[PDB]
RNA sequence: CUAAGAAAUUCACGGCGGGCUUGAUGUCCGCGUCUACCUGGUUCACUGCCGUAUAGGCAG
């Protein structure tokens, strides 16, 4: 039983992109006719900051450099004058089936593979994984700059069957913690609807609406775009903005960054917090890779230790690697 | 080649984070592979439960917007990437290149099986509709309901009977809600055409692509050519070199039971039109057929005209 | 104990756009419905001040030359006709959390840096620098042209926690002085409030509010916009201004340029003025660059002096380098 | 069973100083609009009367 050399899972927990639209609060339950928050220019005239080096340096040429204004033309986005409130909506299914891959060679393998979660799902429910994905709906994650430094942050989840709302939570996002995943009777039941979503019992369409106190004016934090930087041509512009029409939005993989923070279980340190679930798991922003592959801990490495050799692993790195079927991915040689 | 009974529209797909690449020498709107490739999906998942048969696909093309740039003055354009995750090592990774679209656009379909004397018309647009709301309709997501599911009701035509005025009457009643977009067709003897005309000098049919649709300024001796019609370069199916292997023979297939060629793309003619131009719809659907004694595939609207 | 390769510190005291609004004095307090400053065009014919420099300068250049069109269109704004008093309208939050970066290579560096951030609080509080920027808004330093002569300058600051108004100042900028920072009372209640929100205890949203006498039907000065006279037909305009929806305004990191004025410690002449807070402290207008790196003054060399080798040093250079954390940036390599 | 399957771009900024656009002027001449009509929509499936429970002398 050597592994198959073509695997790929398709994802589940597929979101789209959320659009922002600013209002006042307090009229805040009519929230359906607010304008959208505009992406415009402007101009930045500003000085040459970085840091310089010392070889191949002429002082002319440093302080001809240092001494000289810098012109720049930038993408904002800002709530208008008379407005201090932050509306981010956007939607999400939760498929299930999240065991059978869409490409793989071998016919043992594959079977193996659905006798291995089949026997996860058996032995325990998807409870755990939907109670995280709930504390990461609860709280305002996918409101990544925007909800630091915010008076009031409000949650409204819906759950939608026909043209019609079947049942609507409201949460509030600064008391449910960041990093402390406590039970909550509404979390509980949230947590079975996405349980029962992902075990393939039903269909589940969520409507997320979020709101933030931010002030009146202030700047919003919308998704940044590529300028390829290929060479020449560098360009007056920088820092463009991503839009829909004539809308400011952000991209759907940011949000579907910000649901699956799951992993508590680094060998490294627990105290830093949950980041997302990657395999080699990793984060970009701080440069390093947790979870090595040195260690036994990869999800290569339990993956193959747990399906060819039935060597089962402690119950929260299985619920590591059920959560990497979640995720999706391109596996295999 | 079968004509069908029915005609199936899904009325607003909205096809979030497409593929608007679609060709090594073509850019934009995608092929009509992956609408003809969705439909023989949903004859895997539904068609053999509900015993009908789904055989054509008719792109309708209502919204388009393409995430591309333009900076720096220059008459070309670039595109926008996304990021991925770190290296393999922890340092970064290589940047491939992928194209991207908000698509939407409207599906008429082809049904021939016996379903209609089992199931009425609501059922059987309900159930595959409500099968479609789940799939990925041209490599990317397809976005579900929202405030704008007042569209959201399909519609199903029986073809074959009824008198002429009912033809006629609810053909105009289904291109009523098909009014704002531009369907698509494939006009290869046109092509066959203007190789007829250019056969003075030399009937190469690449260089015909590429003296199709383009701006040709002819001076006096300055006058632009006038184009017949808004024709496009689009890919036309496959024209495999390697003769046929064994299943088990090609190391990292993607299943050891099904053969093997290498193939290429093939590229033909098409064009944007008015739904209205049309005589009949179900002259519309994107068949595709094959002879599989030699490398000879394409996808194909036949008896348009 | 390398430095780290990527830093990045986002900025506090973050601005809003000021928007401009033209009324009469002592119908002030009811400055709630005053209209917009509006920005129009006017035609101006242009003369020859320039230098020549007799190479090619002939006396019959200057009378072919002052034939020449010197044709133009520029934008002005001026207040209406009976009205003789500007009103300047912001925000700003003091978000607080000045020490930790957003993005940041090494484990052990970003530790250090937070032992030192944290002994220099624990040793002293923000009181020096919250006692700077009181005074920054204390006087009019945002109104950068407009104040210059006027007859009364008057600034209304007010605390804001909910829909409501917790405590308003009401100061007066012309007697406060431009260059002496002097103690009072009411300075040490708003310094206490800004010294009390950069410490991150709690939420701080100000609302700024500015009222300046110039005359009836005098200039206004708001922000100018970029643009560039390329190869185009016709010619276009060569002056115009930032704006929003129909009314005149200032940029929002020309308020943030005006707030962080603190840097009284140049090496080369305290006799001058505070001008702003920059790494390789440089002045744009001037063309001049104080604190040389050739020098031992400069940021990124008491940065690594302090972080890296524990020199610690002065205590005023200290509050230097703090108040570049609170300015924000992208440091490292 | 879709050139199938997967993906965080991030951080910071002062556009600003000065100006004379001028000078002069003919919009002119002429003209056939005309024949015919039922508003009664319900300008509210009605507007004020013994019982706030469907029973009525109503101006109808």
């Amino acid at each position: 039983l050597s592994t198959a050399s073509v695997l790929a899972f398709e994802r589940k927990l597929d979101p789209s992109d959320a659009l922002m639209s600013a209002g006042a609060w307090a009229q805040r339950d009519a929230s359906q006719e607010w304008p959208a928050v505009t992406v415009r220019e402007k101009s930045v005239r500003g000085t040459i900051s970085n840091r310089l080096k010392t070889k191949d340096r002429d002082p002319a040429k440093l302080d001809a450099s240092i001494q000289s204004p810098n012109l720049q033309t930038v993408d904002v986005a800002n709530l208008p004058s008379d407005a201090d409130t932050l509306k981010v909506r956007f939607t999400l299914r939760v498929l299930g089936g999240a065991g059978t891959p869409s490409a793989c060679n071998d016919a043992a393998y594959r079977d193996k593979l659905l006798q291995t979660v089949a026997t996860y799902v058996n032995d325990q429910g998807f409870a755990e994984l939907a109670r995280r994905y709930a504390h990461n709906l609860a709280n305002a994650r996918f409101l990544w700059r925007n909800r630091v430094g915010a008076e009031a942050v409000e949650v409204r989840i819906n759950h939608i069957r026909q043209g019609e709302v079947a049942r609507a939570w409201r949460f509030d996002a600064l008391a449910i913690g960041l990093r402390d995943f406590k039970a909550d009777a509404e979390l509980d039941a949230l947590a079975e609807l996405i349980a029962s979503g992902l075990s393939g019992s039903g269909h589940v369409l969520l409507e997320v609406v979020a709101f933030a106190r931010i002030g009146d004016g202030q700047e919003v934090f919308p998704s940044q775009e590529l300028i390829l930087d290929k060479g020449d041509k560098k360009g007056q512009k920088s820092k463009t903005l991503y839009s829909v029409r004539d809308a400011a939005a952000i991209h759907s993989q940011k949000i579907g960054n910000a649901l699956r923070t799951i992993d508590t279980w680094y060998p490294d340190e627990d105290g830093l917090g949950p980041i997302a679930v990657e395999p080699y798991g990793s984060v970009t922003s701080q440069g390093k890779a947790y979870r090595q592959p040195k260690q036994k801990l990869d999800f290569y490495t339990l993956l193959d230790n747990w399906v060819l050799r039935d060597e089962a692993p402690a119950v929260e790195q299985q619920h590591y690697v059920i959560a990497n079927l979640i995720r999706g991915g391109v596996f295999g040689e | 080649v079968t004509d069908p009974e029915a005609l199936l529209l899904l009325p607003r797909l909205s096809i979030q984070n497409a593929n608007a690449i679609s060709s090594p020498l073509t850019w934009g709107f995608p092929s009509p592979g992956a609408f003809t490739g969705f439909v023989h999906a949903l004859q895997r998942r539904v068609g053999i439960s509900l015993d009908i048969e789904l055989d054509g696909v008719g792109i309708v093309c209502h919204r388009f917007e393409a995430q591309i740039s333009q900076p720096a003055g220059k008459r070309t354009k670039v595109f926008n990437l996304t990021r991925n995750p770190l290296n393999r090592d922890g340092s970064t990774a290589a940047i491939v290149e992928e194209g991207r679209a908000h698509l939407e656009v409207s599906l008429l379909l082809g049904v021939h099986g016996d379903g209609l004397d089992d199931h009425p018309a609501q059922e059987i647009a309900r159930q595959v509709q409500e099968q479609a709301g789940a799939m990925r309709l041209a490599g990317g997501s397809i976005l579900p309901w929202c405030n704008e599911r007042f569209p959201a009701p399909n519609a199903e035509l029986l073809m074959l009977g009824g008198s002429d005025e009912q033809r006629r009457k609810n053909q105009r009643r289904l291109t009523r809600r098909l009014l704002p977009g531009f369907a698509l067709v494939s006009r290869e003897a046109l092509l066959q055409q203007h190789l007829e005309t250019l056969r003075t000098t030399l009937p190469e049919a690449t260089t015909l692509d590429a003296l199709l649709d383009l701006c040709r300024i002819n001076f006096e001796p300055w006058q632009v050519r006038d184009k017949p019609g808004w024709l496009v370069p689009i890919p036309a199916g496959y024209n495999a070199l390697s003769p046929l292997y064994l299943p088990g023979e090609v190391r990292n297939a993607r299943d050891r039971e099904t053969p093997l060629r290498f193939v290429e793309n093939l590229f033909g003619l098409g064009e944007w039109l008015s739904p209205h131009r049309v005589a009949a719809l179900s002259d519309l659907l994107w068949y595709h057929h094959a002879e599989p004694d030699k490398g000879l595939y394409r996808w194909s609207t036949p008896r348009f005209v």
